[PDB]
């Protein structure tokens, strides 16, 4: 039997953001944590959620797994309805990508042992931005197989194939002694809507008028913002009249354009002043005594 | 397309040099499973059997099944065509070859399998393994 | 049993295997038996088996079977791996409620499964919400779950 | 009070809905109890954790219930190693409303915080409101003359995230969420569900109010009391003192969005005028 | 198909191939649509004569590639 | 041919209208 490049990584939207949480307050430690799931077939690891590790001591590495820890934490999470095995460990690369090291590959090895399957998974909390998470999921390659002149898995499909290694990953080993697996995200519908209520703003603020102090005040300040600006801009349109192609650009760096903040200033004017009106318009049919 | 079989193989020899792969080594095959589609010529198969088994697990149903693309149109005999590529019974890896065996058998009989089905139904039937039952 | 799938019955924990609402007289073990002896209820034929697997198995088909005087169940309902108080099963989801006809509860009859909802079963229950002929109480004979572990 | 602002995190969420998902599942569809994490920062709370507890009750009987206060120890501590800085803050629990007996459990967990916040988290999809309410136990003083009561008293919740779990958030929301719409456009989507927010808040009092005026409910005299000071409260935008100030603001604003537009006219020309330039030269070399 | 009929297994053949994305024993499928080009010639006893069609076209415009 | 040639309007004008239903489409999730 041989892997295939077709496999998958499900991580559940909770398993995602407790790695995330847990791999940015540990930064930059390696914290580690166990991967909980179901080894749906030999195409599909789910990991329906994650549980961090306690560190041990100080030190930007990989500790040894706590095999009381992990007994007490499976245990009790049985009992609130968790009966899922362990199908895998996740660790963070505070900012380095994400790859295995050596310290990392003999860990892997130690779940490899126990089930064949394991996957690692390593998460860069710094990397990741919003809507571009740097994670990947790991499997090590046997060296007595790929030595021989064998391909660590079999290729049956484009699925594998469909992301770019990375420089950096190929410089600590990969394709060499490990192998990344395709991460997907299984995201339903209502935690989907859950996640939406983020930042979302209470009733009250969308009728709150802002103070009529302030925003006179500050209508104030951006109109004379303006007027300098204004001033400027027509020296920019002379200036530009006269200018070579290659000083469209070179000679805008560093001097301010007073164009570009014109427009930003007619921006939050129009929208400051728009909402005002609109708000206390509305304000004063819904809010009416009569 | 048998008489008028005008392929290449120095087309396809100077790939098979440089398939390095097994990504490359399934392209081939199923290459030369087209190149040589109903022109019932396995010639290249012949010719290169050492570099055939270097296909493993998939690699053996995808060549197994190239020659069904080959024998495509040969209802004349195919059953007994295909018993002369494949033995009845083996242990080690015979999965991917007798799934690929059924799977060729059906390209043979593409759109036709006017007899072939009562076969093919019975082997799906009497299948055990997961493999067998997919090429079934 | 059907081709490609075994009897599970050993597979079972029978040490673990609890019944709820079961008749001293006749319980879970003559149950599981083979034999005459069935599983007759105390408080209501409404009963409720509860099995617990040592390994995870898959259940293909399941013989619930039960003698022909109308004591034989009539509304089965099964569910997976529970995180069941006999008003669970009055309002709940199973996973495939099953009205098993006079033809499954005989001695030959097998009831089939949807073996897709039936892949990681390391613990099942089987509710007899109703028998055939309104009887006060049931009666059961070897339940056993057919299918193949999930190695 | 002892909390002016609850906190609530995108890991809470998912968790809660998670511990409802599993408990819930076909077991039964009650509501699931579990306990909650998260940190101090003057008086506004930071609920960032929580981990489920066993928890049971009667359908009929309130007064029975069960909690596993050791497995809250055992977890607390498991949980205490991985982030010492994460205490117990109060609990949580999935129901819709309140229940009749929160104030027995909240007293319960005001053994491992006095001031705890319960957050009821409503997996539901609800659609307008925020998932979260936030209560804290308070001990009401009559001036009836009834007996002094524990009582739950509503605390302002947000929903906040932290770095790294605004990033995971915004990568699950990437699809779903619309971020090409203006600030513009925003603003005046604020206000529509502001105008549906109080529409159902009205509806929710004027329903109070008629099972009150048939019966269903007692005469309360502290909401009754509440409601008097909403409705002298309303202002009479009919007097010429205020209509007087409002046009008066309203124009003050309208000449400074009259600027605003006046420049971005003469902008819009001045990008026309480098357009058109660019277009004529390109052929002109072409 | 020459007539203008949809010809059933070329258009199922053509994308049985395209999910060799997902699974490359499928590629095979593609055999589906390989319409022999040719022009068969047949008697009243539904056999093969020996008939010499003329193509009034150069022979290189359509000839098999030169082999290397 | 007079027919053919106002019924192949027809279809490329209907055809236009798909494709500038396609291109505003596109436009908005471009932006996103
Ligand atoms: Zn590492």
């Amino acid at each position: 039997p041989a892997v295939d490049t077709a496999e998958q990584v499900y991580i559940s939207s909770l398993a995602l953001l407790k790695m995330l949480k847990h791999g940015r307050a540990g930064v930059p430690m390696e914290v580690m944590g166990l991967m909980l799931g179901e080894f749906v077939d030999d195409y599909t690891v789910r990991v329906i959620d994650v549980f961090a590790m306690p560190q041990s001591g100080t030190g930007v590495s990989v500790e040894a797994v706590d095999p009381v820890f992990q007994a007490k934490m499976l245990d009790m999470l049985k009992q609130t309805g968790r009966p899922e095995m362990v199908v895998g460990w996740y660790h963070s690369h505070p900012g380095f990508g994400c790859w295995l090291s050596g310290v990392d590959i003999n860990t892997q090895q130690s779940f490899e042992a126990l089930s064949e399957r394991a996957v690692a998974v390593v998460v860069d909390p710094i990397q990741s931005v919003k809507g571009k998470v740097v994670i990947d999921a790991f499997r090590l390659i046997n060296a007595n197989m790929m030595v021989l002149g064998h391909e660590p898995r079999q290729t049956t499909s484009n699925l594998g194939h469909l992301n770019k290694p990375s420089i950096q990953a190929l410089i600590h080993g990969l394709n060499r002694h490990y192998y990344s697996i395709t991460i997907n995200y299984r995201k339903n519908e209502l935690e989907q809507k859950m996640l939406l209520n983020l930042h979302k703003k209470s009733w009250m603020e969308g009728l709150t008028l802002q103070d009529y102090s302030e925003h006179c005040k500050h209508n104030e300040s951006v109109v004379k913002e303006m007027l300098e600006l204004a001033k400027n801009y027509n020296k920019a349109v002379e200036e530009e009249d006269k200018m070579t192609p290659e000083q469209l650009a070179i000679k805008n760096v560093g001097k301010q354009d007073p164009k570009r903040h014109l427009e930003e200033h007619v921006d939050v004017l129009m929208t400051s002043n728009i909402v005002q009106c609109l708000a206390a318009m509305l304000d004063t049919v819904v809010f009416k005594l009569i | 397309l048998i008489r008028n079989n005008n392929t290449d193989l120095m087309i396809l020899k100077n790939t098979k040099d440089a398939v390095r792969n097994s990504v490359c080594h399934t392209a081939t095959v199923i290459a030369n499973s087209f190149m040589h589609c109903g022109t019932t010529s396995d010639q290249f198969l012949r010719d290169n059997l050492e570099w055939l088994a270097r296909a493993t697990n998939w690699a053996k149903f995808t060549a197994t099944a190239s020659l069904g693309v080959i024998h495509k149109g040969h209802e004349k005999e195919a059953l007994q065509l295909m018993a002369t590529y494949l033995p009845k019974d083996t242990s080690p890896g015979s999965a991917y070859q007798e799934g690929g065996g059924l799977y060729a058998l059906g390209l043979i009989h593409a759109n036709h399998g006017g007899d072939i089905i009562d076969y093919l139904l019975n082997q799906l039937k009497n299948a055990s393994n997961d493999i067998v039952r997919h090429g079934g | 049993i059907p081709k490609g799938y075994m009897d599970l019955m050993p597979f079972i924990n029978k040490a673990g295997c609890e019944c709820l609402n079961e008749s001293d007289e006749h319980g879970f073990d003559n149950c599981l038996r083979k034999d005459t002896t069935f599983l007759e209820s105390d408080c209501d034929e409404q009963l409720l088996i509860t099995v617990a697997f040592n390994q995870p198995v898959k259940l293909y088909s399941m013989k619930f079977q039960g003698p022909d005087n109308g004591q034989g169940p009539k509304y089965v309902k099964i569910f997976i791996n529970l995180p069941m108080d006999f008003e669970e099963a009055e309002r709940s989801e199973p996973t495939q409620a099953l009205e098993l006809t006079e033809d499954d509860i005989k001695e030959d009859g097998i009831v089939p499964l949807r073996y897709v909802k039936f892949q990681n079963v390391n613990s099942v229950t089987i509710f007899v919400q109703s028998n055939q002929g309104e009887e006060e109480t049931t009666r059961i004979s070897y339940f056993t779950f057919i299918g193949t572990p999930v190695q | 009070l002892a909390v002016q602002k609850v906190v609530v995190h995108p890991l809470v969420l998912l968790s809660v809905v998670d511990h409802f998902n599993r408990i819930g599942k076909v077991g039964n569809q009650k509501r699931v109890v579990g306990v909650l994490l998260g940190s101090w920062q003057k008086k506004v709370l930071d609920v960032s954790n929580s981990f489920a507890v066993p928890f049971d009750e009667d359908d009929k009987d309130d007064s029975v219930w069960f909690l596993d206060h050791d497995y809250l120890e055992n977890m607390y501590g498991m949980f205490k190693k991985v982030n010492a800085r994460e205490r117990i803050v109060g609990w949580y629990h999935t129901g819709p409303k309140l229940h009749k007996n929160d104030i027995a459990i909240n007293e319960l967990m005001k053994r491992y915080c006095p001031n705890s916040v319960l957050v009821i988290i409503d997996v539901k999809p609800k659609d307008l409101g925020l998932p979260t309410e936030a209560y804290i136990s308070v001990e009401e003083v009559h001036d009836d003359g009834t007996p002094t009561s524990k009582t739950f008293e509503h605390v302002t919740s947000e929903i906040g995230a932290e770095e790294a779990e605004e990033v995971g958030v915004e990568h699950l929301l990437r699809d779903i969420k619309d971020t090409t719409v203006g600030t513009l456009s925003q603003r005046i989507t604020n206000q529509v569900h502001g105008l549906k927010g109080l529409n159902s808040k009205l509806l929710d009092i004027r329903s109070y109010l008629e099972k009150v005026a048939t019966g269903k409910l007692p005469i309360n005299h502290q909401i009754i009391y509440q409601l008097q000071d909403v409705f002298n409260l309303l202002p009479d935008v009919s007097l010429q003192e205020f209509v007087k100030a409002f046009y008066l603001k309203t124009n003050d604003q309208m000449v400074v969005v009259y600027l605003a537009s006046l420049i971005r006219s003469v902008v819009a020309l001045h990008n026309l005028i480098n357009n058109k330039i660019a277009n004529r030269d390109a052929e002109k070399k072409e | 198909s020459r007539t203008g009929h949809t010809h059933m297994p070329s258009v199922v053949g053509v994308l049985v191939f395209t999910q060799f994305w997902f699974w490359f024993p499928l590629s095979h499928f593609l055999s589906l649509a390989y319409t022999p080009t040719c022009v068969i010639g047949l008697n009243k006893d539904l056999k093969m004569p020996k008939v010499q069609y003329k193509s009034n076209c150069k022979p290189s415009t359509f000839a098999y590639p030169a082999p290397l | 041919d007079l027919y053919s040639r106002y019924k192949k309007l027809q279809q490329e004008l209907e055809f236009l209208e798909v494709q500038e239903e396609y291109i505003k489409d596109e436009q908005k999730n471009l932006k996103k």
